[PDB]
RNA sequence: GCUUGAGUCUCGUAGAGGGGGGUAGAAUUCCAGGUGUAGCGGUGAAAUGCGUAGAGAUCUGGAGGAAUACCGGUGGCGAAGGCGGCCCCCUGGACGAAGACUGACGCUCAGGUGCGAAAGCGUGGGGAGCAAACAGGAUUAGAUACCCUGGUAGUCCACGCCGUAAACGAUGUCGACUUGGAGGUUGUGCGCGUGGCUUCCGGAGCUAACGCGUUAAGUCGACCGCCUGGGGAGUACGGCCGCAAGGUUAAAACUCAAAUGAAUUGACGGGGGCCCGCAGUCGUCAGCUCGUGUUGUGAAAUGUUGGGUUAAGUCCCGCAACGAGCGCAACAUGACGUCAA
């Protein structure tokens, strides 16, 4: 997520463009995922659970 | 014989040494009853990221048919040549003659 | 695996013809060639257990084909194990 | 899928113009569920991108 | 007291604290402030408001360097990601770039065990 | 004898299948140096800890180990255990097409043999991060814990050992047969076929029920393994195996009239959703039931749930229910019941 603040653009428009680039890249979710170790058994269980409710 | 695709990229200061290297590396291959199906000098390009402080490198592509030992010998040359900053040797299924992107 | 050329040789020696790929002698000769070839692999790669399971299947298949041939024709059996240098 | 539609067999790591369509601005490989690439071509594409990244034809990240 | 027209604001937004460090573009620090060292401890330290006040006090700390424009490097998941940058805008800096520089391993090291709260 | 089971050959396809070697980028830690200055770190709140002997932050250079973001998928491969960056070398299996070939060469398998997660063990390396033990800080009535700061074995590599896991689909292997629907993945022939593998739903049938349902827990056949009330006990003794830890084979006395599975009605939850009240009894709370019908082997269920709305099971609309009673309301009034009050 890298915004150059473009000419004759207000700061809210610059900053929400940064917010949207971060949420698209998925920084904070990736950070929160990596805060603590998840056992592979736990990871597979989570993946299965998400899948069973996707379908 | 096996078909290989070889990319190597040379230190930008040794760009003038590349024509001599190309004719030397092809000489090694042709001497083993090997073939050169393609040989492209792409020239100095911008690297997508810095490799050992450098921001550019001189790329060379060649597609080759040869025994595995001369290819193994050519990889040791790349290892022990400080001009060659990086290389990739890949098996191909068939010969590749047509021009690259 | 065994090359097209090496396979085709073995079919010529042990078969009735180039087409005779099915005969017990050819089958046993082909298995023997690959078993012998793989000795070099497993000398270097002692912990390639997954590939070794494929080797032991070749060994078992050869044993079953030889036992079939022995009771079908003892003389052909005797000729074959001499040519290939097998104990039994 | 473009690769299926346009009769592509092996996706080329050298074809940087094509590969740039299937990475984000962060440099990340775009999922097949977004682009609609077929599974078979998605695997070739991932390999092509990783080769290109090794040769510094593509970036790994937007911050080297 | 040397003049430093163009600068970089580095925002270290952890879950517990916000560190604002303004540097030159060589990465030499000119001044810093933190939510923890701006009259906030414990629960208040980890808030967007404490991050705002940290950014204001960091702007005061770099008053003499004559920095007029800033790039913003934001690092981490914490509550002071956005409020810090709004405060630098309110301080009268021209924000030229905004960049996320949050470290993400491409696998990396095993994280600590999950907390059983 | 035969070619239909089984196998061989030819061409091709996908794949984290295996073994060996190399390499890339991100990140953590450490070291050296620059800038900079009073905090950092951590928690529910703290404190221990780190920091003016200059931390944390930020930039530059370097060292080292381990793991490979995105791709990524009820995805793929493998006998199972398991297998994930990229490149090369060696190598196993599967599948498809079109033939040709062998001619029952098959299936299963006590004993036997091999493979077998993690932890653990031996010898020699390695050690970033993480972390049993351990130390300190908290919490607490206590706290040999959970939380915090650290941290050794170990986690990594080589070779050898161990042989166990909820090693699970809690479902042995092989073969045949028996309505459908929707997907995924991988071949292949001319939108339409035809193979392989795989996921979800469901029919008959099966099942105690839950459920299973062409990948059967259906209908059959072959062979193996295993069970015979709960405990005592997967324990003792003996044997075998192991460096050890222990594994494996495997009783008896004694003791009880149960233990157990699935499902039902309640009640309860420091489960979820939606509401209400100044937040004799519960309580003037909006509930509680019955007949007949229907569903279930049955306890039972349905009605009474649902979408709205109401002070209200109030009312409307839908609905395998159709009606009815006691409460609500209407004309102080306390439903069925609860507390052996
Ligand atoms: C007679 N016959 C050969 C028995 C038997 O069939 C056994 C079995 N597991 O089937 C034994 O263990 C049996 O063979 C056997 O070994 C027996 C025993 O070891 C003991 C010991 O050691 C001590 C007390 C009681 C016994 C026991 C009664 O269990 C013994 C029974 C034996
Ligand atoms: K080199
Ligand atoms: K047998
Ligand atoms: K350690
Ligand atoms: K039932
Ligand atoms: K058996
Ligand atoms: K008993
Ligand atoms: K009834
Ligand atoms: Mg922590
Ligand atoms: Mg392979
Ligand atoms: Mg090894
Ligand atoms: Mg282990
Ligand atoms: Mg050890
Ligand atoms: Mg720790
Ligand atoms: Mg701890
Ligand atoms: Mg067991
Ligand atoms: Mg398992
Ligand atoms: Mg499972
Ligand atoms: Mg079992
Ligand atoms: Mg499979
Ligand atoms: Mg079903
Ligand atoms: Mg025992
Ligand atoms: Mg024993
Ligand atoms: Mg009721
Ligand atoms: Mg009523
Ligand atoms: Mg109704
Ligand atoms: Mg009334």
């Amino acid at each position: 997520p890298v915004i150059k603040v473009r000419e004759n653009e207000p700061f809210d428009v610059a900053l929400r463009r940064f917010k949207r680039s971060c949420e698209k890249a998925g920084v904070l979710a990736e950070v929160r995922r990596r805060e603590f170790y998840e056992k592979p058994t736990t990871e597979r269980k989570r993946a299965k659970a998400s899948a069973v409710k996707r379908h | 014989m096996r078909h290989y695709e070889i990319v190597f990229m040379v230190h930008p200061d040794q760009s003038e040494q590349v024509p001599g290297m190309i004719e030397r590396y092809t000489a090694a291959i042709t001497g083993a009853e090997g073939k050169i199906h393609r040989l492209e000098d792409w020239g100095r390009r911008q690297l997508a990221y810095p490799i050992n402080k450098l921001h550019k490198a001189h790329y060379v592509l060649m597609n080759v048919e040869a025994p595995q030992e001369v290819i193994d010998e050519l990889e040791t040359t790349f290892r022990f040549n400080d001009a060659v900053i990086r290389s990739m040797v890949m098996r191909t299924k068939h010969a590749v003659t047509e021009a690259s992107p | 695996s065994l090359s097209t050329e090496a396979t085709a040789k073995i079919v010529s020696e042990f078969g009735r013809d180039a087409n005779d790929t099915g005969s017990t002698e050819v089958q046993v000769a082909l298995l023997t060639a690959q078993i012998n070839h793989l000795q070099g692999h497993f000398a270097e790669h002692k912990k390639d257990h997954h590939s070794r399971r494929g080797l032991l299947r070749m060994v078992s298949q050869r044993r079953k084909l030889l036992d079939y041939l022995k009771r079908k024709d003892v003389a052909r059996y005797t000729q074959l194990i001499e040519r290939l240098g097998l104990r039994r | 899928c473009r690769f299926t539609a346009e009769g592509v067999q092996e996706i080329d790591y050298k074809d940087i113009a094509t590969l740039k369509n299937y990475i984000t601005e962060s440099g990340k490989i775009v999922p097949s569920r977004i682009t609609g690439t077929r599974a078979k071509y998605q695997r070739q594409l991932a390999r092509a991108i990783k080769r290109a990244r090794y040769l510094s034809l593509l970036p790994y990240t937007d911050r080297h | 007291r040397k003049q430093v027209s163009d600068g970089v604001a580095h925002i270290h937004a952890s879950f517990n604290n916000t560190i604002v460090t303004i540097t030159d573009r060589q990465g030499n620090a000119l001044g810093w402030a933190t939510a923890g060292g701006s009259g906030f401890r414990g629960s208040r330290k980890s808030t967007p408001f404490a991050a705002q006040v940290a950014a204001e006090r960091c702007a005061d700390a770099v008053k003499e360097y004559g920095i007029k424009n800033l790039e913003v490097m934001v690092k981490g998941p914490g509550p002071g990601r956005e409020s810090t940058i709004r405060a630098l805008n309110a301080a009268g800096f021209r924000i030229t770039n905004i960049t996320d520089v949050t470290p993400i391993p491409h696998x990396g090291c095993r994280p600590p065990k999950k907390r059983r709260v």
